[PDB]
């Protein structure tokens, strides 16, 4: 539907078409993260450290805590209701993620029937039995150091080191903590928090967090990337200190009939200017609708865009009607940084603005020369088996579309300047103009 | 593909006492194991999934457990009413394959 | 909570047909469903999943090609167009009813069988 | 003063309303960080590791020591005057805090006086006698690794293994350095770097440094993360290694007749699309005036939106007068992908796209439907006490605006296209048509 | 060419002119990062910990070798040639550096001759022999945790401990390298990925990998901070799990004719409002054009700022003709917040919103008044040797542009609204009325 | 630098009346200005503090709805209503200006009394 | 809020010899302590802030000390001048409260 | 791969002169030219570099401002202005191309001679 | 700037026995270290970049080593044809300056 011709006359060198891919169908793992270590082995000389990281640690986890129940107290079975008079002010996606809570309420408990076990997890990673057939997993944030560093060298320094190395520990990892259970988690009740965010309640290490757990190695790196493997805090105790997890496991589906094509941009010339052509370049088709695609939030691999939702945005009418051919309804702006990309490589063929970048033909040693009324110039086999464009040199193919692509002209778009105080510029002329008008 | 083995393929034992149905997974597929029961010449109905949690509506002796690769799905106290097919099914990697199935008399 | 199939259905071989699954009784956007076939009356294996919401699928590689999943979420309806039918393609299907990962409502089953009568 | 009911009806979905806290009063803590760790406890293999360390360090610190000099050597009592002919160039935000550096610059003396028990400093953290009566903190960087790990294991492991190790530990501290006290650090005279960006210096560890220096434990988390928190370096030593750094701890001030409302954005029917409006989802009223806010700078907590610094930004006409009921000059933008908002919970009232979200009431069994012609559904008690929206259960309440809302149709707004490329495009478009008008 | 005088007038108070630096001429060193710890001196209860590290480091770097072969199985000497049909689709960046690849690629194959002494390293840092007169780096990821921490306490904790402390130390190291190493680097063959994220392989420790190296000191923490020091991976091997990255280390050039002129933002007053320019505050001027900068992409420095590209960007025609003198046509937006400039200094020179800040005069204690019709106030010698805004006393210069700077009033641009939203409801309006037109 | 108060003042008791501080010789955007509570002659207690660069309040709890802190940025004045004054509400009241911190000066304080003569 | 009390509500003594007026906070106030002289029948002076810093126009006699939640205020040799009321306020949390007052005689 | 100079030159001092390097059988935008100056027919010293492709200089400290750098892409031509010339620079002047640190390629060099004959 | 030294400023050995040019640099320069001949009246060739590296099309008896700050350019078997003058080149930081020169005949 894309016309790559008209798009590569313009700059827009076909990239590499990618299918598309978003979170489903999510295996729900629980976990225990214990936020507390064990310091039962060198209690002799720790002093008041625990008891001051225990009241920090409250107060981080209080308001999570506080977050969860009002949503474990206005959820009920029938099937399960939510009072919205009492959840008051709520989004769809959270009403949702209290739903997950709730459902994930039954493993709370079965684990929290395991408190003191929890307590006296003194590894940084325990498997507890919870029912002699269910079990649960216990990370507990700094027991490796602990056990590691601490309980080793007790009578190596004095026992104030220790004390003063355990504390310093615990404030690294209230530290690295706070970035993501401290104020900015207003909203806990998400299962859209990824379980990197997670991890950082058992220092970072979600490597070890999700091995533990297991998982099905298919997909499982691009769904971490994709931000599509999230964790939500179903249970805070503000007496043991633990937090327990529900991991989502999701597979990927494609999406059907939905393909992200990649535009490369190249620079061409227009009247004796360089110019790139704004133009997105990520293109969502699906269904044979052309939109925009905020990609940012996408992994984008070789083979498929990964995202953790439909990223799909709305495109304008002039936008598709030049992405379709009408060019010149495709907004350029002018290049004046000596580093754009002054030529691409799409299918074994070179789109190059010969005019900006040296052309030379490495099999009969001319010149590729570009004319001052052409955008680009289209190398293949047909013209130039290899051409050199600069220093690297290129052994090319046949192109597949217009044999008259050089010698047949397109139509060009509008010049732009797409900086945000250009932006701002440029309403305020037309605002003027409109005015005057 | 994850390989979905059941031990006893064809088990049948007098009705009042325990029976265990093993599951064998050829990768460690940790609790992803569904556990279906199809009667004859009826869709198969979800029995055990998370290879521990019963599925509502199905009766309360059905007590299957397991974890890694290796599982089991118990029935206790038989009734002639459980006498279908028992699927275990793989439900950790994205081609979810199932058990060869034990039928039951 | 209802899966409706569409019904056993005669079809020849290179054929191609399509079995609907109607849906009622919940949400059926917000649920995913999932194919199994049932060959020889014992082995199951699972074709592939939908995702109405998200219009995505997951099809098991032995499928890929001869299955394509749709839904029609104005009707509720998931459908099954199996391609290239051969005689191996004569089984029972099910569209089975997913939350995220269990399969908890099937639909009764076309037994789909393939021949030239 | 918005019109709540109205911008339900084109999905602005009024959510928490929240008031408005900027940081003042800054109480001002001095600390010593020192940058290099004491290895007299293991200076018998130490090497030629700490020269280097200290050369590097050095380069790092003197671009901030001059920088500070700029301002201490051109700010003089009078009553505070500073040479603006030999500063030059500066913004208010600078002078401002030379003034800040300069009036902390007794206390750096009163530390600096402490200069070689600064230097002999052999724990991460240790209190020093300014005079008998103040007290200076020493936080040493890395410090708390030597006598940890280092010195216990001096003849466990070749004493140049311990040399490398101390040569890694001080690599990697200068790499977490640089991100912050690097040449990013290009104004150190600001007092607007938070804690977080100075405890770089003692390794990101920041609830060592507060915890040491002592807050008020009211609104400290929150002050963290709206960055209020702020650490300005006042004198920096390129002999002992060492900086002090002034601590602001301010405290949190309601702004007067200042509330943030929060609007929920859910999709809507128009025609026969899917459309959400474009409508800032924080809206800031002051003294009965409709502004704009930059929230991503604050910090949104459950009650209160908390920054540090007014970030009020002004609003267009047409959006002030559409958030007040002109609902036809709010913009709307179409809805292409399947992860949007169909529904939202205010005040115990769901407020919902039954179009494209499927409705059904839990009391009565039957379906909410909604016509073409409506935009939202209005969902409470006088026609379903109990709603399903897709496989949520939600309970609801009395909606105390309108009893006729889901009868009275609105008047809805422009289309657009908030897309970076399609905002050039519609740019190009509409200088397009003015021209040819 | 920019009129200061006009500009200052506006608010655009003349900031410090800076000179234009981009990297040039890159310095390329060849350093193995080993991915993987030698743990044979702990080996007797390592346990399948390495097993499953080697699996999860395999599936993480195939990823980046096939990448790299993509290119290392289509280029091939001539002078060095490039299969673009087996490339098939690619950038003229992605094909420079696959150049750059294939020209690493003989001291790539010389390294590698080392394969069994770069498995033998047991030390974080290790220097090996290539040809007995050239020498490779091998930095060993954790190899330095191993030797300083589980080594040393083997005995002291129960070997499991020793293995679980390993499985988790691999598995924060393999959490930290996902970020980087991970599906996000979908084009490894680019030399433009920084040695700061190259280091996440080594723990984030580029410091130890450039003083390893070697560098140029001049400008070196400047390359830094601007991205300039990129490095590339060259080879990757699946079976001893090493890197070779080629470090380019470039110098800085100036660019010629090119300064970045900063301006420094202050609010004016007009009619009863107080508003501050929508102007960039960075302005490229390059053989006497002016243009804009993505000096966001840059590292500024007090003196030049550095870039690792030419990062111009086009400028609209009216902003390019305000920036000159034409101030009605430089938009203005209103300042609703508090915390806004109000004075900046420029050689020596006050320009300040005497309306919205108290400006007292030091000298002879008079306030320094601003008439409702002036925009800013320039206080200097002429009236005010010293200056008092609000609390901060200045003594000042002589303003070497007008005399008659105060009494000469200026043409105001027109108001804007540069909130994404109210952009988006300006272009609404705008094409409202351009319909209607 | 002068705080100057608005002076004595006799109210009747359920009224509200309001303390001008009108400052000089400072700049008044850049201090903040606290209140305080002076009752029977011996005990202070902290009202609240207004800081009129942002327009920000930090008042004590005892002191919420009872007091409300406005400034006049044009006259360098700020205000204390007081709301509902009971007989406790009789004492002298004070503003103090705060750079950020310490109640440097303060103005000669308002000794108000409640009560219907 | 933070309860300041300071020991020597009421004390008289002879002009010329030192005096230690302490203060003491419920909770660790970390030296954000004020000092307020408060002569009779006028408004208070600030002392000493930051629970060290003599303030700006007072006289060197005041040597205030003290850190965590004990502290005191030191006169030196007496004056007549300084027969006023001493406050110790709370400094460190939002309530910035007062102490009880010390009227020297 | 050629690098043609301008050639040697007789200029007075004081005068002002410049240095023409042109550039054939490569890409001259890809390379940066160095300029050394050999002095004495034994010392060699470099000058500085010009990079054509981004427009950017590297001088020695030696000579800047006696040196300036420029290049003609239009031309493949890169351009050595000399300022305020004296005795000492007469000398042996060369264009060497640099891929990135290693000048492979020089031009015959310009033996410029300053004198008033 | 890195002052770059020369030992054997003019050295003449007979033809077909090994020559060994040693060069110095006032810094370690990392094997930034370019080697250059210069025969007479002719301008100066690239001859060994990164202090080991051959460059393309000079003969192969060149085999220059070294590291840090002291290097040295190896001939081995003369030839008539390498009597010139050989500059080492500091590349590392930006003043790239030469080695005083080395003539060999």
């Amino acid at each position: 539907i894309l016309h790559y011709e008209k798009l590569s006359k313009i700059g827009l060198v076909k990239g590499v078409t990618r299918k598309y891919k978003i979170k489903s169908n999510p295996l729900t793992k629980d976990i225990v993260i214990k936020m507390i270590p064990n310091v039962s082995n060198m209690s002799q000389c720790t002093g008041s450290v625990m008891e001051n990281y225990k009241t920090r640690l409250n107060g981080i986890l209080t308001p999570i805590k506080g977050a969860l129940e009002i949503y474990k107290n206005n959820t009920h079975d029938l099937g399960v209701i939510m009072a919205g008079v009492a959840i008051g002010i709520a989004t769809a996606a959270q009403i949702t993620a209290g739903v997950a809570l709730y459902e994930a309420m039954k493993n709370a408990d079965n684990i929290n029937k395991l408190k003191s076990s929890i307590e006296s997890t003194n590894e940084a990673v325990v498997k507890l039995q919870e029912t002699a057939e269910k079990t649960v997993y216990v990370l507990t944030a700094l027991q490796d150091y602990i056990n590691t560093n601490l309980v080793p060298t007790i009578d190596k320094i004095s026992c104030k080191q220790t004390e003063l190395s355990l504390d310093l520990a615990l404030s690294k990892y209230l530290s690295d903590l706070l970035f993501v259970f401290g104020p900015n988690l207003q909203d806990p009740v998400s299962n859209s928090m990824t379980i990197q965010a997670i991890s950082q309640a058992f220092g970072g290490n979600y490597e070890t967090l999700l091995r533990t757990l297991g998982y099905a190695t298919e997909d499982f790196d691009d769904l971490l990337e994709s931000d599509s493997i999230t964790g939500q805090i179903i249970y805070v105790d503000l007496s043991s200190y633990y937090i327990i997890v529900r991991v989502y496991f999701p597979i990927l589906t494609e999406i059907q009939q939905a393909y992200i094509q990649e535009l490369l941009p190249v620079s061409f010339n227009n009247d004796n200017s360089e110019w790139i052509s704004i133009v997105p370049n990520f293109i969502l088709v699906r269904n044979t609708l052309i939109s925009n695609i905020e990609i940012g939030f996408c992994l984008i691999t070789k083979r498929s865009v990964i995202c953790n939702q439909d990223y799909a945005t709305p495109m304008t009418n002039n936008m598709r009607e030049c992405l379709t051919g009408s060019t010149e309804k495709c907004p350029r702006e002018l290049v004046v940084s000596s580093h754009v990309p002054r030529f691409a490589l799409s299918n074994g063929v070179l789109f190059a603005n010969c005019i900006s970048v040296t052309c030379q033909c490495q099999t009969t040693g001319r010149a590729i020369s570009q004319s001052g009324e052409q955008t680009l110039l289209m190398i293949d086999n047909t013209t130039c088996p290899t051409a050199v464009l600069g220093n690297v040199i290129i052994s090319l193919g046949k192109y597949l579309g217009s044999v008259n692509y050089n010698s047949e002209g397109i139509a060009i778009g509008p010049p732009v300047f797409t900086d945000k105080v250009d932006i701002s510029s440029q309403i305020s002329s037309m605002n003027q103009s409109l005015q005057q008008s | 593909d994850i390989q979905m083995t059941q031990s006893p393929a064809s088990l049948s034992a007098s009705v009042g006492e325990t029976v265990t149905i093993t599951c064998g997974a050829s990768e460690n597929i940790y609790g992803a194991l569904n556990w279906f029961q199809r009667k004859q010449g009826k869709s198969p109905q979800l029995l055990i999934y998370g290879a521990t949690n019963l599925a509502d509506g199905m009766s309360s002796r059905f007590s299957g457990s397991g974890s890694g690769r290796q599982y089991s799905l118990k029935i206790g106290s038989m009734h002639p009413d459980d006498v279908a097919t028992y699927y275990c099914q793989n439900v950790l990697s994205t081609p979810w394959t199932f058990g060869g199935g034990t039928r039951l008399e | 909570v209802q899966l409706q199939q569409s019904g056993p259905e005669l079809v020849k071989p290179g054929a191609s047909m399509k079995i609907a699954c109607k849906a009622s009784g919940y949400s059926f956007t917000d649920y995913t469903m999932n194919w199994v076939k049932q060959s020889h009356g014992k082995n199951l294996e699972w074709i592939g999943l939908i995702n109405p919401y998200i219009g995505g699928t997951n099809y098991n590689q032995k499928f890929k090609g001869k299955a394509t999943l749709t839904v029609d979420k104005s009707s509720s309806t998931a459908y099954m167009e199996l391609l290239s039918l051969t005689f191996e393609d004569s089984a029972v299907y099910y569209c089975a009813r997913d939350p995220s990962r269990a399969m908890d409502y099937w639909g009764q089953g076309t037994s789909v069988t393939v021949s030239s009568a």
